[PDB]
């Protein structure tokens, strides 16, 4: 993991060397007196008369003695850590590496602080290295490659950065191109590029000169052009992604239609006692659109949770919180035509709530009754069979039972 | 700064012709521009309709178990952590493979690629050229088979075409297919394993369970804050695989060099426990299991052993080793025919000597459902058979139930223990099956199933030691195995001392194999299992009664084989070995005793491996252990 | 007119502590009011899934022929 040793080193010192541009902004005055070096340094004033733009404020930025040597042999180990990448991996095309943006940035901004050595007078001489913080950026972005210290946060965190850039290019840029005319300090840029960036334009401060103007036009520009991409890959990064309280019960079915959801929620809230419950539905199959709506009913909509899942995965057990449910209940499929193999399904499903919670009372409605035995520890059984042919049966004998039966077993006020 | 709408407001027009105008500019820009707009927003919609060392896995059909064992697997190996893995899968992307694939620890090494291995731009955007190596994986929910097998014939063809220089790996399904693909370096054939696993478990009960666990790449760390005592050696034991080593780079048996075969393996296991199994010598390229006394140890053979870990990832043993700085064993050494079944029913089936029926045996005399002129027996009971019924319900008799009859007929199996073979087949067999297993004594055929309580009395169920229930029937995917768990179950219920093995689809249907819901220990056992699945543990099913006694195992299990040859390329033969599908002259088989009260003078495993290496020059694998579990 | 981004100008922070909290409250706003969106277009996104004198038309599968 040297290799990322490497680029971590590297992106430190972009950042480094951009907070050491920073560090020399706030302490150079230019009032103070602006030169090339030593002997005549000038001090200048700004003319909104005459139209013509004194370049030594732009030309020229007075550096300390430490600060032009540190910032120097950061440049270099910058320089020397890039090329020894460059060269360490050619990957079969030696030609190619300038056209790609990176390259032209970083020489552009780092050799000249290895000419200046040659020519001391030239010591204080403006480079941009705020626009290194675009480099650091990209060193961040091929660090997300291969640590993450969460999928679309490195694509948000990125977004954020390029924000960054994009506003701390343009304080330094407005700052220092100002440095000729009306002296504007890095606070004052500062909130001059964020009213600009968010199309505010207040205009309390604006550009006074065409090098400024022609700056904020290019970075309007630029913005523009760097953004929506940004935004582009939150959009493809958002598509793909797209692809309570306490005393609840489960609900565990095969396929969910209207008729059975509302029977249950007519039946179970009928009590008072069972309000506060909230109610999961854990289904394999994709949400009904008859369903849908009726969960969008406010009703509904805080009290029935829909789970897809199976009660054979512990993963969607556990989404439903089974070891914590009041009961549930396994219900049959009656509108499949092979009724062996939906009892088969719903005693697995017997099987796997009762491994996964022991104790959580299971009621489990069997089709066929050789199969009712299979599920014989669960708290509550009804046969479907059984009782319907009982119940017909007991029609032929005593009329009307199964309508006695039906009145019976459904909660009601007697107010029809 | 007008069209952006920042406005600063330092120029503004002063006259009205100016105001006019920049107004007409607004209003013709926020027109103009929405029509721009829409046309990308169309070209867009219509629009949407890596490093070094990546392998590549062609499937038909992908879904969450199959890639989560794979990718369990492939990545339990520190060698294959810089490896990315490419999918070339026909079938649009699954909506469980999906949330996994978004998992950033899976997100930057899983690529899946819609395409076939069929179209040469497909493998190109796959980088086969460049992979490591091709799993080519047959699809085992396909109801057709045969049309599964031509596809992954047809794929490994492709690959091959392609890529000569790409290292393939064919899960083959049928053993009638198996020899389309034999240019690839490493086959797997999951019918053959399965019945050759499926007739060893009738003679040595749970090798299923032992094969899988030595197929797995572990630790031996699961179980190890178990209360109970048989669960943490339990676990511990899973932990052993099996390795290769030089004999004079390896520090286990180069002391051994000179010596016989079995003088290094009682020695090296007395000394550092390791199981010297198998060598291969310089010479030849076959693996011998146990080559024996006579056999003596050179410098350039390759030693294969059962040990926790590797020797050179041991070395924490061998310095501490310098932390703490019975007969012996000698250095120096109706009746049946022996012969080779005649109608060898596919290429490839090895030649194994059986016991054989010394004529021919009539069709008619092979079922046991219908009198014939020989005899009017009509089912189990009037025959009389002397040993214990084997029953294999199966659903059709193919080449498959060919290679459960072989490992049982096979002639080092003694012949008074023979155990008659009644198949309970579903359909009625073709000709050319009843051809292949006509020449073997008590094999016979009935129609049924397990499901049917008349046929399985009529089968002899009464008295057969073991039930075999292969039979094979879902949108969910669990599911799949609930007609053969319900069914199984119900002989669980009607005869609790009859020994049911059964094989699933899924492991993590394996719990529901004989399950007692009103069982706190078996109830206890779940917990356990989700504590070693919360550990990152891929042998989480481990601990599960019926799995741990040998009554059931998956076929996904032959996956994990297949993965691990990636890394082990002596995986898949060793365990043919040890199944008995490949036949090597001079090469050992897997066998049982039984250790009863006249042998338990010998109280360790290690004088046992003494006694054993003394007089019968016999490795141990391990012990089939059984305790007393009043439910 | 800040948080419309008009920005008329004619009344302006004059001293730093005024104008970063402009700053910051336009920061603020401008990640605090998309999560809202977000939700929003979350909420709609699942909500997608006359006169006298009429009658009606029942079929069970209508074509073009038959319209
Ligand atoms: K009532
Ligand atoms: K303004
Ligand atoms: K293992
Ligand atoms: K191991
Ligand atoms: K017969
Ligand atoms: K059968
Ligand atoms: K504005
Ligand atoms: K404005
Ligand atoms: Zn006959």
């Amino acid at each position: 993991r040297s290799s990322l040793r490497i680029r971590l080193f590297n992106f430190s010192l972009k950042l480094l060397t951009c907070l050491l541009y920073i560090v020399r902004v706030l302490l150079d005055d230019p009032a103070l007196g602006i030169g090339c070096w030593g002997c005549p340094k000038q001090n200048y004033s700004f003319n909104d008369s005459s139209s013509e733009i004194n370049w030594a404020p732009i030309l020229w930025v007075e550096r300390k003695m430490t600060l032009w040597a540190i910032q120097v042999i950061v440049a270099i180990i910058s320089f020397l850590e890039t090329m020894l990448l460059i060269y360490l991996s050619y990957k079969g095309n030696i030609w190619e590496q300038i056209f790609r943006v990176s390259f032209v940035l970083e020489m552009i901004n780092t050799l000249p602080f290895i000419i200046t050595i040659f020519w001391p007078p030239l010591r204080n001489l403006f480079i941009p290295v705020f626009l290194n913080c675009w480099l650091a950026k990209h060193a961040l972005e091929n660090m997300i490659n291969d640590f993450h210290r969460s999928a679309m946060f490195n694509q948000v965190l990125i977004l954020f950065c390029t924000l960054l850039c994009l506003v701390f290019t343009g304080t330094c840029g407005i700052q220092h191109l100002e440095r000729a005319g009306e002296n504007l300090s890095l606070l004052t840029s500062f909130y001059f590029c964020i009213v600009t960036f968010s199309t505010v334009g207040y205009g309390d401060v604006t550009p006074k000169i065409w090098p400024s103007q022609l700056l904020v036009v290019i970075m309007i520009c630029v913005a523009l052009v760097v953004l929506p991409l940004q935004f582009e890959e939150l959009v493809y990064l958002w598509m793909e992604r797209q692809k309570q309280t306490e005393k609840h019960v489960v609900l565990c079915v095969s396929s969910l239609k209207i008729d059975l959801l509302m029977d249950f929620l007519n039946e179970f809230y009928a009590h008072p006692r069972l309000q506060d419950y909230y109610v999961v539905i854990l289904c394999p199959t994709e949400m009904d659109v008859q369903v849908r709506r009726v969960l969008q009913i406010p009703l509904w909509s805080q009290r029935v949770i829909y789970l897809q899942g199976s009660a054979l995965k512990d993963q969607d057990l556990m989404r439903a919180k089974m070891d914590n449910g009041e009961a549930c209940f396994i219900l049959s499929s009656r509108n499949e035509v092979d009724r062996t193999a939906a009892d088969h399904q719903t005693i697995l499903r017997a099987w796997a709530v009762k491994d996964f919670a022991p104790n959580c009372p299971l009621y489990v409605q069997i089709l066929k009754p050789e199969n009712k035995f299979h599920v014989k520890f669960a708290d509550h059984v009804v046969c479907e069979e059984e009782c319907k042919y009982a119940m017909l049966a007991l029609n032929c004998i005593c009329p009307a039972t199964s309508t006695l039966i039906t009145l019976l077993v459904h909660t009601s006020r007697g107010q029809e | 700064v007008t069209f952006s709408t920042v406005g600063y407001g330092d120029v503004t027009p002063k006259i009205w012709p100016s105001q006019l105008l920049v107004v007409i500019m607004i209003c013709v820009a926020l027109v103009v521009l929405p029509l721009q707009f829409e046309e990308l927003v169309y070209l867009w919609m219509e629009r949407q309709k890596q490093t070094e060392k990546h392998v590549v896995l062609c499937v038909s059909s992908l879904k969450i178990d199959l890639l989560m064992d794979f990718l369990n697997e492939f990545y339990a190996h520190p060698r294959l952590q810089d490896y990315y893995v490419v999918i070339l899968c026909p079938t649009e992307m699954d909506v469980q493979v999906r949330r996994v694939l978004q998992i950033p620890l899976w997100s930057q090494r899983v690529i899946y690629l819609q395409g076939s291995a069929l179209k040469d731009q497909d493998l190109m955007r796959a980088k086969m050229d460049n992979g490591e190596a091709c799993f080519i994986l047959s699809s085992r929910n396909e109801v057709d088979r045969t049309a599964a097998d031509h596809q992954t014939i047809l794929r490994a063809w492709a690959v091959k075409d392609f890529a000569p220089n790409c290292p393939l790996y064919v899960q083959i399904l049928k053993p009638e297919n198996k020899f389309h693909v034999k240019f690839a370096d490493h086959v797997v054939c999951e019918e053959e394993c399965k019945y050759a696993m499926l007739a060893l478990n009738c003679i040595c009960p749970a090798t299923s369970t032992l094969i899988t666990l030595l197929v797995h790449t572990s630790r031996g760390q699961e179980g190890q804050e178990s209360p109970e005592q048989w669960q943490r050696m339990y676990g511990r034991c899973s932990g052993n695989e099996v390795y290769h080593i030089r004999m004079g780079d390896s520090k286990f048996f180069r002391e051994y060099e000179g010596k016989s075969f079995t003088y290094a393996a009682f020695h090296a296991h007395k000394k550092y426990g390791v199981c010297l199994i198998g060598l291969k010598r310089e010479d030849n390229k076959s693996i011998l299991l146990n080559p024996g006394p006579r056999h003596i140890l050179a410098a350039s053979d390759t030693c294969f052993y059962i040990n926790i870990t590797k020797e050179e990832n041991s070395a924490f043993i061998f310095k501490q080793e310098e932390k703490r700085k019975i007969a012996p064993v000698l250095e120096l050494a109706v009746e049946y025919v022996k012969g080779y079944p005649p109608n060898s029913p596919y290429i490839g089936s090895s030649p194994t000597l059986c016991h054989l029926l010394p004529v021919k045996a009539p069709f008619c005399c092979l079922r046991l459902d219908k009198g014939c002129k020989h005899n009017s027996y009509e089912d189990a009971k009037a025959y009389g058979f002397k040993n214990k019924l084997i029953i294999v319900s199966a659903e059709t008799a193919g080449n498959g139930l060919y290679n459960f009859i072989v490992p049982l007929r096979a002639y080092y199996r003694s012949r008074k223990e023979l155990n008659p073979i009644v198949l309970l087949l579903d359909n009625k067999p073709d000709h050319h099956f009843l051809e292949a297993i006509c020449c073997f004594p008590m094999v016979y055929y009935m129609e049924g199933s397990v499901d049917n309580l008349d046929s399985l009395l009529q089968c002899g169920i009464i008295y057969a030691d073991n039930l075999v229930v292969v039979d094979k029937e879902a949108e969910e995917d669990y599911m799949a195995d609930a007609k053969t768990i319900v069914n199984v179950q119900t002989m669980f219920r009607l005869f609790p001392s009859l020994s049911i093995t059964t094989e699933l689809t899924h492991p993590s249907n394996m719990r529901f194999m004989q399950f007692r819901a009103k069982d706190s220990y078996s109830l206890a056992l779940s917990k356990l299992e989700k504590r070693e699945r919360e550990n990152g543990s891929n042998l989480a099913f481990m601990f599960r009664l019926p799995f741990a006694a040998g009554r059931v195992f998956s076929i996904s299990m032959l996956d994990t084989l297949l993965y691990q040859s990636f890394v082990k390329d002596y995986m898949i033969t060793i365990t043919r070995l040890l199944l008995g599908l490949d036949t090597t002259p001079g090469s050992g088989y897997l066998c049982a005793m039984k250790i009863t009260e006249g042998d338990l003078w010998i109280r360790t495993y290690g004088r046992l491996f003494q006694k054993l290496c003394s007089s019968s020059a016999e490795i141990p694998i391990g012990i089939y252990r059984t305790e007393s579990h009043v439910f």
